[PDB]
């Protein structure tokens, strides 16, 4: 990513803000927000029954 | 001494250790003075970049 600091800006060990962002975007993360509610008729219906799954 | 008798080539040995020895510790000290030069003149100036204040 960019660089938290430019060149000659002091910097302390462990220091708050890393200095620049490394990233991998071969595979990614997708947080999906389920409702608390919901997903208990996920497995409350999963085992309801029925549902299923694959 | 060296080839001459009481060499001892064990103890000439000893010394040139101990030259061996004390000069490695003379490194040392020499970091410490510049270690802490680098802690003295460190002060300050500046963002090793040179630009408008």
């Amino acid at each position: 990513g960019k660089s938290n600091v430019t060149e000659g800006a002091l910097v302390q060990n462990g220091q708050a803000t890393a200095l620049a962002t490394v990233q991998q975007l071969d595979p990614i993360y997708v947080d999906v927000t389920q409702s608390s509610n919901d997903m208990m008729r996920l497995k409350q219906e999963l085992a309801n029954g029925t549902l299923k799954q694959e | 001494l060296l080839g001459t008798q009481y060499i001892s080539k064990q103890e000439y040995d000893q010394a040139l250790a101990d030259a061996q020895q004390a000069n490695a510790a003379v490194t040392a000290a020499k970091a410490a003075v510049e270690t802490a030069r680098i802690n003295l003149a460190y002060t300050k100036v500046t963002s090793p970049i040179s630009g408008r204040i």
